[PDB]
RNA sequence: AUGUCGGCUCGUCGCAUCCUGGGGCUGAAGAAGGUCCCAAGGGUUGGGCUGUUCGCCCAUUAAAGCGGCACGCGAGCUGG
RNA sequence: AAGUCUGGGCUAAGUGGUAAAGGAUGUGGCGCGGCGAAGACAGCCAGGAGGUUGGCUUAGAAGCAGCCAUCCUUUAAAGAG
């Protein structure tokens, strides 16, 4: 779940994955965070299958801040009909996710509570993920 | 028992490492973990 | 250390005391003779391999002297009913549950002990050599069932 | 703090963190200069450092310069600094970023709720002489719907707002 | 807290006892009398009042005892002191009656007794704290 | 012009094992089971219905394994 | 056909001689912190308490099903475990 509720065009290319995020490097929320270490397109099932995972972990307590949006209409051809005729159908949705972005962050809980109920999460990522805390970038002087 | 992930489910638990072979070894055989 | 005759050939360096000789096939690594009134052990760089060898050689010499200041030990109890083997000579002789008797064996430079048929221990002038006859005997019968008789060791019983 | 800084003429920024040297750069209406600390020494000092407070350049060359970094550029993935770069000090109303510490355990107790430390700090104009290390927001009386921000936080002698306010400077919220 | 063979602590109301929820096997396992025990303690407690004696007995072979009388929990000494039925399920948020730094301080003085802590602040803080502990805020 | 299903005949290889041989756990009392590990050496029935493969059923059995061989095999047969 | 050539390393799997999430006190080199002769790590001997069985619910819930809080006590030290 979680899908955008617009967008001008129904279906839109593939596009491509050139590595290094284009922004959202920096951890601007909560103490604790998670990021990306390889490309990838996470789907609207993950990123919420994620999101619970972790709540759950850590029922009634901190905030969870997801930083990354499935706006892309993924789209498949059906099963046993063949090539062209048309493009394909919406599936569901993906957000694209490239190296070093920080996709979720946690705020409000232990160290002890952070560094796992990311650890989950994590296994729940089709890619391999890190664990942060806020550090040397902040917004200040 | 035998799996891919093989870790620790107590205090009293050792990661033995015998014959190329990832074992856990504890006091209580429900724990007896390899890995295959 | 004691009466104790330090030999120091490649990697042998058998021992004689009050009972008998024990040689040690010691890995010809670092070398390490009689020298002075006890034995060193030296060994090269740190490197892991020495310093598992350095130790695993230490250790298993020291067992070597004590192997004429007797290293006997190694007892066993039976508990159950029916189950309590008792001595036939310098031999030993098990009987527990199975509907057929069941011997022992022979184990040159080894001696039995069977002082009371609920107990047994084993006279031992090695050592791994006398361990092994543990769990040898120890394994003609399994422990418990959940609970019960069986053969054991100086350890304690599962319920 | 104080730290070690070096010149550099034109000599590659790759060979340079090749080496160990993340470079930098001391600016401000008069002095624009290259320069190359070390890495590990700036992140051992820049750790607890921060924009925060000032630091103290002890070039090749004696001069010992002021300094207030202005931005540090990251490598994204492996969010490790590439250009550290340090504003040289003088005395005139410099704006930066003062710390906020909160401290008081406002309500969302058994409640919950969470400290939205929305804008860990921030921005006013004084001078080099005038380091207001924190300030003050106990917050305690402001439960959850609630948020205090603006015009909250008291300006000691030599410290005033850059704002409107209206910046939520922190806030509280329900847990899971 | 003294020595120990079969022990069985256990707290009892006013004259009311014998039950076997509350007692009855509470010492009746581990071969005792419900007789002996019964009457025996409606003798003290008649003599003190009708509230919740602490009673720790303790048990031999001779279905014997020493079934030592203590004050009642500091958790309804606190109860009464505002006229609270329960405790209050959520501590630490929700005071659902308060006590006065003197009102505790009264408490205090009954159990100082048995405590470890002759000053009567020591005693009294181990009591303002057992308000956070069924939510019941200190008036101070 | 590389004959296409099933059956029959002849097999052989795999192991991701249905029996039988070993073994660790068990919520293993025992006898029985369950689950994972090792292990093809050899075994892996006769029938009713349908062209059937597949299935269901009858009567058993230690078990009535799953696949690859141009969904093996029509210059070997059948031809439903 | 032409170096069992020469220095310096790493690897003990035949890796090399083709695979992933994920596991692991496999080894090697730079590092960061933390404790340490005002005596550390493992160890072995000692203690490991008290209000109090914290409040709720439950047959029962006494640190130790779940829910809430997590203050305070006498100490060399003892978590409402
Ligand atoms: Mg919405
Ligand atoms: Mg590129
Ligand atoms: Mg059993
Ligand atoms: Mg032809
Ligand atoms: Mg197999
Ligand atoms: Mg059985
Ligand atoms: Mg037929
Ligand atoms: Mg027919
Ligand atoms: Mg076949
Ligand atoms: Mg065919
Ligand atoms: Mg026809
Ligand atoms: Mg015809
Ligand atoms: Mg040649
Ligand atoms: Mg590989
Ligand atoms: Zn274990």
């Amino acid at each position: 779940m979680l899908m955008p509720r617009r967008m001008k065009y129904r279906k839109q290319q593939r596009g491509r994955l050139k590595g290094a995020t284009k922004g959202g490097d920096y951890v601007a929320f909560g103490d604790y965070g998670l990021v990306a270490l390889e490309p990838a397109w996470i789907t609207a099932q993950q990123i919420e299958a994620a999101r619970v995972a972790m709540v759950r972990h850590f029922r009634r307590g901190g905030k969870i801040f997801i930083r990354i949006f499935p706006d892309k209409p993924y789209t498949k051809k059906p099963l046993e009909v063949r090539m062209g005729k048309g493009k394909g159908n919406v599936e569901g949705y993906v957000a694209v996710v490239k190296p070093g972005r920080v996709m979720f962050e946690v705020a409000g809980v232990t160290e002890e509570q952070a560094m796992e109920a990311l650890r989950i999460a994590g296994h729940k990522l089709p890619i391999k993920t890190k664990i942060v805390r806020r550090d040397a970038y902040d917004e200040a002087q | 028992k035998v799996r891919a992930s093989v870790k620790r489910i107590c205090d009293k638990c050792k990661v033995i490492r015998r014959h190329g072979r990832v074992y856990v070894i504890c006091e209580n055989p429900k724990h007896k973990q390899r890995q295959g | 250390p004691k009466g104790v005759s330090v030999e120091v050939a490649p990697g042998r360096v058998k021992v004689k005391g009050p009972k008998g000789e024990l040689e040690v096939p010691v890995s010809p690594e670092m070398r390490v003779v009689v020298e002075e009134g006890v034995v060193r052990v030296e060994r090269p760089s740190d490197e892991r391999r020495h310093k598992s060898l350095h130790g695993l050689t230490r250790t298993l010499i020291a067992n070597a002297v004590k192997g004429v200041s007797e290293g006997y030990s190694k007892e066993l109890l039976i508990k159950g009913i029916g189950y309590r083997a008792r001595l036939v000579g310098r031999a030993l002789e098990l009987t527990v549950g199975f509907s057929h008797p069941v011997v022992v064996e022979p184990p040159e430079g080894i001696t039995f002990e069977v002082p009371e048929p609920t107990r047994v221990r084993v006279s031992g002038i090695d050592k791994q050599k006398v361990g092994q006859v543990a769990a040898n005997i120890r394994a003609i019968r399994k422990p418990s069932a959940y609970h019960e008789k069986g053969i054991y060791y100086a350890g304690e019983p599962v319920r | 703090y104080r730290l070690k800084a070096y010149y550099r003429e034109g000599e590659k920024p790759s060979a340079l963190r090749r080496a160990g040297k993340l470079p930098g750069v001391m600016y401000n209406r008069h002095l624009n200069r290259k320069v190359y600390v070390d890495l590990v020494e700036f992140d051992k000092v820049f750790r607890q450092a921060s924009i925060h407070h000032v630091i103290v350049l002890e070039l090749p060359d004696g001069q010992s310069l002021p300094t207030l970094v202005r931005q540090v550029n990251l490598d994204k993935r492996r969010r490790r600094p590439e250009h550290v770069d340090f504003f040289v000090l003088s005395d005139e109303p410099v704006e930066m970023y003062v710390p906020l510490r909160f401290v008081g355990t406002p309500a969302g107790v058994r409640a919950g709720g969470v400290l939205q430390e929305i804008h860990r700090d921030i921005l006013v104009k004084v001078s080099p002489r005038n380091i207001p290390e924190f300030i003050e927001v106990d917050v305690s009386g402001l439960e959850i719907g609630d948020s205090l921000h603006a015009s909250d936080l008291k300006l000691p002698p030599g410290v005033e707002l850059a704002v409107s306010p209206e910046e939520t400077i922190a806030a509280v919220v329900p847990p899971e | 807290m003294k020595k120990v063979v079969a022990v069985v602590k256990l707290q009892l109301p006013a004259g009311k006892a014998t039950p076997a929820p509350p007692v009855g096997p509470a010492l009746g396992q581990h071969g005792a009398n419900i007789m002996e025990f019964v009457k025996a303690f409606n003798a003290a407690t008649a003599n003190m009042g009708d509230a919740i004696v602490p009673v720790e007995i303790t048990i031999y072979a001779d279905r014997s005892f020493t079934f030592v009388t203590k004050t009642p929990p500091a958790s309804y000494l606190i109860r009464k002191a505002a006229g609270l039925e329960k405790g209050a399920h959520k501590p630490g948020r929700e005071k659902v009656g308060r006590i006065t730094w003197e009102q505790v301080l009264e408490i205090a003085k009954q159990k100082m007794p048995d405590l470890n802590t002759t000053d009567l602040e020591a005693a009294a803080r181990m009591i303002a704290g057992s308000a956070r502990s069924m939510g019941v805020e200190v008036v101070g």
